């Protein structure tokens, strides 16, 4: 996160850390959607062009964390993965179209003050909220500049109009994505950065006071570059795939 | 279910330091 | 790495 701030304790009870065993290091962010399911970006586990292809034995999930490097003794819960599901049409060959994956924890975790699931959006929620001008929130332990924080960072960013998004990159944008960030003429700044991938872009419903996960940190060219925007996976659009795997398994 | 309701905030009727920012954009 | 050993 660039130009963000330290999160308050229990600000994102659904934030998860993707952590590898050997070497022990931070893979990506993610989110708790239920007692047994974690949502992340597919490129966190699979990315051939870089020889990245993690299996369940390769990772561990750390939930209820605040401190990046600290083993938070009676606070965090570490889980082993049972199985990983990548979207079958994830397009790592071109534009990271459908950058999403579901992770199944070996055992359900218990909720606490620090651990709590985020809501998945419904059609009307998505409709009301995913509007240019509307601010969402991204959190992560990623890089501070295009070094690393000691604590989870947060930044609120406005949804940008589709055309503007398209005009900022050479990359082929799809309906499964949306871009967010400030425009060069707004004075405020901020963005996700490396280490933030898989993390959540959330909005607070003014209807029911609930937090909904609208996007997943996907891609962007650099961090907080002027005239550039971060790209996110449109969760609602992939909701049927989600619903699909859960019911299925 | 009980999703999107944080124990240390919503459940206690406490607002985080910058959520007002989001809501005011809606 | 910068990381504190996990149980
Ligand atoms: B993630 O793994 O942490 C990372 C960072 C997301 C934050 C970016 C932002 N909002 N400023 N995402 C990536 O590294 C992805 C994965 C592979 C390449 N990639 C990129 O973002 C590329 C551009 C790209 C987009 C779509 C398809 C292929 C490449 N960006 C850079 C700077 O190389």
């Amino acid at each position: 996160i660039v130009e963000g701030s330290d999160a308050e304790i229990g600000m994102s009870p659904w934030q998860v850390m993707l952590f590898r065993k050997s070497p022990q290091e931070l893979l990506c962010g993610a989110s708790l959607i239920s007692d047994r399911w974690v949502l992340t970006a597919a490129h966190c586990l699979l990315y051939p062009p870089w020889d990245k292809n993690f299996t369940e034995n390769d990772l561990l999930v750390r939930i209820g964390k605040h401190s990046r490097t600290r083993y938070e003794r009676n606070i965090e819960k570490i889980s082993m993965l049972e199985k990983i599901y990548i979207h079958p049409r994830y397009n790592w060959r071109e534009n990271l179209d459908r950058d999403i994956a579901l992770m199944k924890l070996k055992k359900p975790v218990a909720f606490s003050d620090y651990i709590h699931p985020v809501c998945l959006p419904d059609r009307e929620t998505a409709a009301s909220l995913l509007q240019a001008g509307y601010k969402g929130r991204v959190t992560g332990w990623g890089n501070l500049k295009e070094g690393q924080p000691s604590v989870l960072q947060v930044v609120n960013l406005p949804i940008v109009e589709r055309p503007v998004c398209k005009d900022s990159t050479r990359i082929r944008i799809t309906d499964n994505m949306f871009c967010a960030g400030y425009k060069p003429d707004e004075g405020k700044r901020g963005d996700a950065c490396e280490g933030d991938s898989g993390g959540p872009f959330v909005m607070k419903s003014p209807f029911n006071n609930r937090w909904y996960q609208m996007g997943i940190v996907s891609w962007g060219e650099g961090c907080d570059r002027d005239g550039k925007y971060g790209f996110y996976t449109h969760v609602f659009r992939l909701k049927k795939w989600i619903q699909k795997v859960i019911d299925q398994f | 279910a009980d999703c999107g309701l944080r124990p240390l905030f919503e459940k206690k009727s406490l607002e985080d330091k910058t959520e007002r920012e989001l809501l005011e954009s809606y | 790495g910068d990381f504190e050993e996990i149980p």
